[PDB]
Order: C-alpha cells, then structure tokens, then sequence
C-alpha cells in the first residue's frame, strides 16, 4: 500500500432552527427495486454509502431511472427536501471567465477527473441526513437502509464542497509550476501552456503523480478531445475564440416566445458581431407575456432583422489577450438610445464586441448617454482585463470640455482620444450664463383647471408683445411647457425668458436633447435655432412685474 | 488575548455583499499583502461553508509609496450589534473642533493584537478575486480584530486608556478622541512644538509590543462657514433684483421675519431684464431689514444625537463646491465651501470624491459620526470612480441626486 492524503473534510450545516428530511419513500416496481440494490451493493463496496440501522429518523426519496432506449438503470435520490433545509454555501463558479480575457495557448490537454467527483468524504456528522431507503420487495421485509460517506450527486454542496477540495489539492502544483494554467470544468481539468510539447507533456505527467497523492488516479487512455472546445456557448480554440454557431430561423409569423429567442441569440452573438442592434425587436416584447401570440413585425423591426443576418453572414472570431498591449475601445453611435463598441489591441482583430441601450426615463441626450456607455465598457474591461480601455470616440474634445464644465452634475470619463466616425455626438444647444442686451425679454405663464383640464399658455414683453393660447385637456405642467414653447416661436434669435416653473427648469437644467414628451420635443426644436437664450427663474405669486401680468391672463 | 464575545444584532444573518471588480495593481497588491497577514496569523483561509462576504479593495495614502487594504465593513457595521455592556458610550468632546491644530493618526495596526472571538470570525470573510475569474478567488476571514470594524475600536478601547495613560496625565490640555482606525489628537500650541508632542505621542505606540508615522493636520479653529449674504450694489437690473427675490425667497424658508413685497413692486411692469431700476427707499429699506435679520443665527437649530446627519454638496463650477450639513430641512448645523484644487482640476469625479472625504472628517471632528450625503452625480459614474481616488480608512453612506437642484444658486 502507498499512504495517500486524505482529502479534510468541509464541516457542513443545517439551516438554523432546521432538522433533517424526513421523506416518504415511494413505492418501486420490482424490476426497479432489485436494480437498485444491485447498484448500492456495488457502491457499497467501493465505501460510497453504508448501511444504517432503524435508529435513523431521516430518509430522503430514491428512484430509478432507465435512459431513453436502453436497459441500463440508474440510481437518483431525490435531494430536493434536503436542499431546501442545506446551509448556503459559498459559490465560486458565479462569474465564469470571459473568453476574450484568456490568453493564447500552445496546447490544452484534458484530464477525466471522474474518479475524483464521486470520491470526496462527506462531513461524518452530516451524514446522517442523506439517509435513504430501498422499498423491500413486496413490502414484506424492513427496506434497506443506506446514507452517503462521500459527496452525494444532486446535493446541494457537492458542486462547492467538490470544487474546494480540488483547488486546494491544485494550489501547490500550480503556484510551482507558473508556466501552465489550470481550469476546472465538472470532472474534467484542463492544462494549457506555452510549452514545447515535450515539457507540456511532462507536467501533464507530473500533474498526474501530484494528483495521485490524494489516490486520485487519471486514466492511461488520454482524453478523445482537444481543441476546439464547446464550453459556456462558446467555441474556444488554441489560437481565437468565438460564440457557437448562431442562426436565425426564417419565419412568415412571429410568436412573443420566437422573438424572446431572437433577440437572445442576437445579444449572445452581439459579444462578437459587431453592430448587433436589438431595439426594435425588443420593443415587440412590451407587456403582454402571452407566450403564443404571434405580432406583426413593423417594419422598423424587419429592418433591425434584415441588418442583423447581414452582420451575421459569415463567421467571425475574437483574438485573445496580451497583457503585453494596451487595449483600445472604440464606440459608435447607432441611433435610438443604442450604442456599439470593439474592443482590440491591434487594429481589425478584436478581442471582444458588445452593445449599450440608453437607460428608460422621460428625457435624455446622448452626451449623458455615451458617458453611460463608458462606464459599462469601463467595469466590463476591470471585470475581464483587470484594467481600462483607452478609449476612442465620436465626440470633438472642445465638445466634452464645454459639457462637463458646465453641466450641474459631476462627471467624468477616463483618458479618451476623438475619432471622426459621424454621426458625431454633439451639443444641441447651451443655454447663456447672464441675460442678453438688446434681446426682447418674455415673461411667460400657464395655468390649468384640474377638474375642466381647461388652461391657458402664453407670454408678455418688454416691447409689448403678447399672446394668450387656450387649451384642452391639459394639465399646469404641460400649461408651463407650453408657455416656454410659445416664447421661443415667436421670439428672434436671441430672446431672454422668464418663467415661474420650477418644473419646467428641472426639465430645461438637465439638458435633454431628446423626450418622451412631445412638448420638450417642440421646445428641443426651437432652442436649436436659437443662437442666444437666456432662461430666467423667479418665485411665484411674489408680484414681479411682467410675471403676475402674464399669471393674471392665463388663469382665467 | 482573551477575546470578548460578539454578535450580530438578534434577526439578521451576516453580510452578503458582492466583491465588485478590481484592477490588476489592487489585486496584486492584496495578494502581496494578504500572504503576510497570513504568516502573522492576523487572517486564515476559509472554506465553501462560510457564505459570508464583505467587499475589499486597496488605497494609495497621503504621500506614500505602500498601499493599505481597505475592507468595506458598511454592510456588516451595520448588522452588529451596539457596544453598551462594559462602554456604555463615548461622550463626544466638544473642545476637540476648538484646538488650533488637530493631527489624525492611523492606529489601526494597534489592532491586531487583539484576537477576535472565534464565533464572530466567520462574519469578516473577504475575498480577494482573480483578473476574468480565472482563479478561485482566494478566501479568508480575520483572527483579530479588522481595520474598519465597528467593533475594533470598542473591544480595544480598554487597552488604549492604559496605552495613553501616561501621554494624558503628562499632556493634559491636549485632547484625544477616536474614531475607527484613527485617532484624533488637538493641540492649541506652536505647529513645531505640535509635531513634536505628535511623534512624542507615536512613540507610546511604537515602543508598545510593535502607517503610524504618518499625520494628516487640521486646525479646525480656521474651518469656515456660509451665512446667507446678499449683493450690495450701486445699479441693479431686473435681473439682479428678480435673482435677490429669489434667494430672499428661499431665505424666507430659514429666515421668518424676511420679506420681499417692497422689493418686488420694483419689478412693476413688464420690462427688459437689462435694464437698470433704481431702488425706491423703501425697497431700500426692506433690503436693510432683510441684511440685519441675515445676520441672526438661524433659529431653533439643535443637534440631535439619535437622528442622522445628512449632507448636501453642489457643484458650483471652477473647482468649486458648496455643502450643508444637516438634521431638519432648513436648519443647517454646518454650511462650507471648498475653492480648491489639490490636483483634480480636469476630473469632477476627483474633486467631489475628495470634498466628500473632508466633509466626513469635519463631521467626525464636530459630532463624532459621518452623515450620508446627497451626491450629485450619476450612481454609475459614482460607483466606477469613487474607490480610485479614495484616501480614507472609513467609508461613509451616500445616495444619488437626479434632479438638479434650484438652490445651487443661492449657495453660489
Ligand atoms: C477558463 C479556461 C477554460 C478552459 C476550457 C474549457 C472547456 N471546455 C481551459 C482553460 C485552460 C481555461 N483557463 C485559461 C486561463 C487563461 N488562459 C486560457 N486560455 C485558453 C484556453 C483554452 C484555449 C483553447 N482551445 C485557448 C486558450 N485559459
Ligand atoms: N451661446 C450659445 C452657445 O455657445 N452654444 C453652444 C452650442 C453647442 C456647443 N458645443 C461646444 O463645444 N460649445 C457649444 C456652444
Ligand atoms: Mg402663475
């Protein structure tokens, strides 16, 4: 006998205040019954489970299972009380790696773990609660009474609990060896290196013996696969890395559920095709939730459609990382709060695409919309690269430095150099700081009945100038905006104005150039062929001349 | 040694909180540092039965070429329980924010000393992660007491009274207050005799059982504020007058006896907002009333230990910042500025991060805790940001302000 090292044991836990399952077992046909024992003898054998007596009050249900077309059967517990009353654990596998954050390997080899999957201990004191029973055949005798000594499959720590125990078995080997990488992927590891294959397979064999110190041995027939590999969705290969193939179905009529899998394989692929867009299609999938109502594609979506299976025509891979490189990103603007970008270290190969929408709310521009952009790119690449993108884009330095001087929040985005790709982002208008000379001053109001919704809109200036519009189904908001729009369509170029609205400013202060309110929309307009306007805000009911006059008039 | 024991507050588990992603130099850094409090025995690996997280990261401090692992406690601050039992609190001293200069020490180190009770240890797990999780993150929890630990400066309070015992009895003018991970130490004499009491002050430290050496200076006597101040003027426009309107306006809210109707009738009339109005003397005198009632203290203001501080901050442009710290709408117990620079002149993100962490100070100095601020910035532009330009050993609550703000003028 060669000693090997025990693989310690994780103390395991109930939930607080939680006791065990107890669970019915239920009734098995005989054929299933004597499969069964057959299957926890062997696996009694080899130390898996062991007999218990009657004393243990715990039981969980066992079933068996022949596959599809065959006549093998399988052993499954049904661990599902059990689970419910496991302590949490902690998860390491949530954040799986990012392709396009690997690095270029020579060679991958794969090693079967398997033997190692079913063979870690389970804590002794938690035993006790993955007891189980096989029903006596004609139930004329007690069942045979089992519960698990190692990790049973379907348990709610296994895939923690087993994953632990390998790194911690892996750790020494890979701290002394600095020139591989290890991955584990269920009961699989997978080896890649820079190696000439003749040292790649050296500490394959050396890995091989580190592991057998544990007595986990690794079959002599070396792994079927190599590269390329399907793992994650993806095709990952020595040299590049792309998504798994992805085909959009030709179709007459359009189910909610047919276009919930469209636009899921578009925002899968959109991490490497670039200019994927799922605006339009997404918009098809509001409310609702019927799954088998078919909708009418509009013919915005058809269009969003026909340019996607373009894009996705023929194949395209990313590049790897080389932390050697800079990265660079790049971003483009592609029209209705949507937004593109590449990421790459030398030019036309890139390492990773993807895709922003604008974020919902009633008013927007795409300066606050690009910034947005910036941020994801910027987490996403600390995520991946564990550093940030340079970035390039779509918008004239001189641009970014009058936004963010005078813009009420604070903002910024990191080092960044101006690409000239149109559309430009730009600003619409800038509002003056100081009230123009020799420009006519408008003092506007509105004023609306909230049971009639009957109001008034209008302006009073400084030449006498004055107008006074009635209105229907209206609100004292819309009343305000309304007011302000009136202003600056009958004003020249240049005109000073002066409002009560708290709202209206709110509005107007946060720089939209675009709206989900029509009205802002209108008033957007107008200030873009201005060349000067002065915005002024005062308190109302004070008895500020100009302002109670023109209040006075669209009350009633 | 000897550790006392601690719990979490009764109804809550510990914190779950998310690590968000780090860039490769804080990652390496806590590696570096993390193996060797590991060889000290001041932290230990843990396994996939401790659920537990809080967040961690790196810093960069004054004027240093080392970085100090930072662990976000809010989360689990939070969740544990009040120290009442032996400490039935710290009564705030209120000569502290007087004292001419107020040095601030890290003592966090002194910390790891003591051991941490061995059933609470399993609520300080943090994980340090791998660039693209390419490798487990590396998992541990604390044996000793943890820098930025609520409980830290509780259970070692006992052991610092007989550290500075003889410091205080030798020194008794000079005041002493702690906070967290820093100790705050005024003296009113000479800034050369100051340094000197400060290092004199180190050495009770350092030749006990042992970034100490740092100091960051205050003199709190010099802290200004903003009282409410109106434009005095030879020529006002409409203009100029509709914006003193508006401030008395506002004003009015804090200030009862203001009044604007004198003024206001300047405005009779519709007229350009360039042109020049002369004041009536009664609109003079109005003006007058309003100045002297300005200068008052506003009334019936009170700090009131059981409510939070809150803490507002505008932009005000060209590096600018206004803040107000407060408990009740309008009634204000501090109000500040900040004109300056300290690098961050083409990064807003910079200068508010650091207006954030002064105004923490300053308010640990008066009242003995940090407030929550009112941000006015985006979260995510916020979130990305904040941790890079962070100097603090505390980390104080924030949320987020969308719509911009109309007083924002009337702090300018
Ligand atoms: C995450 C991961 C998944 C698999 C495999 C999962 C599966 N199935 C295999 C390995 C070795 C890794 N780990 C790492 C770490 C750093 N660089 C790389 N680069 C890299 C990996 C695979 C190929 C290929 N072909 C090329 C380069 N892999
Ligand atoms: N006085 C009006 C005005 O300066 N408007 C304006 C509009 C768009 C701009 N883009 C800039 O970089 N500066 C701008 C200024
Ligand atoms: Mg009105």
């Amino acid at each position: 006998m060669v000693p090997i090292s025990p693989i310690e044991t994780v103390p395991v836990k109930l939930k607080p205040g939680m006791d065990g399952p107890k669970v019915k077992q239920w009734p098995l046909t005989e054929e299933k019954i004597k499969a069964l024992v057959e299957i926890c003898t062997e696996m009694e054998k080899e130390g898996k489970i062991s007999k218990i007596g009657p004393e243990n009050p715990y039981n969980t249900p066992v079933f068996a299972i022949k596959k599809k077309d065959s006549t093998k059967w399988r052993k499954l517990v049904d661990f599902r009380e059990l689970n419910k009353r496991t302590q949490d654990f902690w998860e390491v596998q949530l954040g799986i790696p990012h392709p396009a954050g690997l690095k270029k390997k020579k060679s991958v080899t794969v090693l079967d773990v398997g033997d190692a999957y079913f063979s870690v201990p389970l804590d002794e004191d938690f035993r006790k609660y993955t007891a189980f029973t096989i029903p006596s055949i004609n139930n004329e005798t007690p069942g045979i009474r089992y519960q698990y000594n190692v990790l049973p499959q379907g348990w709610k720590g296994s895939p923690a609990i087993f994953q632990s125990s390998m790194t911690k078995i892996l750790e020494p080997f890979a701290a002394q060896n600095p020139d591989i990488v290890i991955y584990q992927y269920m009961d699989d590891l997978y080896v890649g290196s820079d190696l000439e294959i003749g040292q790649h397979r050296t500490k394959i064999e050396e890995l091989r013996q580190h592991l057998l110190r544990w007595g986990l041995t690794t079959p002599d027939k070396k792994h079927q696969k190599e590269p390329p590999f399907l793992w994650m969705g993806y095709e990952l290969h020595p040299d590049k890395w792309t998504v798994q193939p992805i085909v959009l179905p030709e179709k007459d009529s359009w189910t909610v559920n047919d276009i919930q899998k469209l636009v899921g394989k578009l925002n899968w692929a959109s991490q490497i095709y670039p200019g994927i867009k799922v605006r339009q299609l997404s918009k098809l999938l509001r409310g609702t939730k019927a799954l088998t109502e078919v909708i009418p594609l509009t013919e915005e979506a058809e269009l969003e459609l026909a340019e996607n299976r373009e894009i996705l025509k023929e194949p395209v891979h990313g590049v790897y990382y080389d932390p050697s490189k800079d990265l660079i990103a790049e971003i483009q603007k592609q029209g209705q709060g949507q937004w593109t970008y590449q990421i790459y270290q030398e030019p036309f190969k890139n390492l990773k695409t993807g895709k922003y929408a604008r974020m919902r709310g009633a008013h927007t521009n795409d300066v606050k919309q690009l910034t947005e952009a910036v941020q994801k790119i910027t987490t996403e690449s600390i995520v991946i690269w564990g550093k940030t993108p340079k970035f390039k884009l779509p918008i004239q330095k001189e641009t970014w430095e009058t936004w963010w001087t005078e813009y009420w929040q604070a903002t910024w985005i990191p080092e960044w150099e101006f690409v000239n790709t149109p559309p430009l982002v730009k600003l619409w208008y800038q509002l003056e700081k100081e009230p123009i000379v020799g420009a006519e001053t408008f003092y506007v109001d509105g004023a609306a009945n909230r049971e009639t919704k009957l109001g008034k809109a209008g302006y009073v200036t400084n030449k006498g100038r004055q107008k006074v519009v009635p209105l229907t189904n209206t609100t004292n908001q819309k009343t305000e905006l309304q007011a302000i729009y009136l202003a600056l369509q009958d004003s020249g170029l240049e005109v000073n104005i002066v409002t009560d609205s708290q709202y209206a400013l709110g509005i107007i202060q946060a720089q939209p150039d675009k709206s989900e309110s029509e009205l802002v929309n209108q008033i957007i307009e107008q200030l873009i062929k201005k060349e000067k306007v002065y915005l002024a805000w005062v308190p109302a009911h004070k008895g500020i001349g100009g302002n109670e006059q023109v209040d006075k008039l669209v009350s009633a | 040694i000897e550790t006392v024991p601690v719990k979490l507050k009764p109804g809550m588990d510990g914190p779950k909180v998310k690590q968000w992603p780090l860039t490769e130099e804080k990652i390496k850094a806590l590696v570096e540092i993390c193996t060797e409090m590991e060889k000290e025995g001041k932290i230990s690996k843990i396994g996939p039965e401790n659920p537990y997280n809080t967040p961690v990261f790196a810093i960069k401090k004054k004027d240093s070429t080392k970085w100090r692992k930072l662990v976000d406690f809010r989360e689990l601050n939070k969740r544990t329980q009040d120290f009442w039992e032996v400490q039935l609190g710290i009564p705030h001293p209120a000569g502290l924010k007087k004292k001419k200069s107020v040095t601030v020490l890290d003592v966090g180190d002194a910390y790891f000393s003591v051991p941490l009770d061995e059933d609470f240890r399993k609520y300080t797990a943090f994980t340090i992660p791998s660039i693209n999780n390419e490798t487990p993150g590396i998992r541990y929890q604390y044996n000793v007491l943890p820098q930025g630990w609520k409980g830290s400066p509780a259970i070692f309070q006992s052991s610092m009274t007989k550290i500075l015992e003889p410091f205080k009895k030798q020194n008794p003018d000079i005041v002493i207050y702690q906070y967290m991970d820093d100790l705050y130490v005024g003296s009113d004499l000479e800034i050369g005799q100051h340094r000197t009491k400060i290092e004199e002050l180190r050495q009770h430290l350092l030749r006990w059982g042992l970034f100490l050496w740092m100091g960051y200076e205050l003199h709190p006597d010099k802290w200004t504020v903003q009282p409410i101040v109106l434009p005095e003027k030879d020529s006002w426009t409409v203009n100029d007058i509709q914006k003193l309107v508006g401030k008395l306006n506002w004003a009015s809210q804090i200030y009862p006896g203001i009044k604007v109707r004198q003024l206001s009738k300047l405005l009779r009339g519709t007229k350009a907002l360039t042109e020049v109005i002369p004041l009536t003397e009664e609109a003079e005198l109005e003006l007058a009333e309003n100045r002297e009632i300005l200068k008052e203290p506003v009334h019936g203001v009170y700090y009131d230990p059981s409510k939070d501080l809150i803490a507002e901050i505008q932009k005000q442009g060209q590096g600018q910042w206004t803040y107000q710290i407060y408990q009740e709408p309008f009634k204000n117990l501090k109000t500040g500025k900040y004109a300056r620079m300290r690098g961050a002149h083409t990064n807003d993100v910079k200068q508010l991060t650091e207006a954030v962490q002064k105004i923490t100070t300053e308010s640990i100095v008066i009242w003995g805790k940090t407030p929550k601020f009112k941000l006015p910035i985006q979260k995510e532009t916020w979130e990305t940001w904040w941790t890079e330009y962070w100097q603090a050993t505390w980390i104080p609550e924030w949320e987020f302000v969308n719509t911009p703000p109309l007083v924002k003028l009337w702090y300018q």
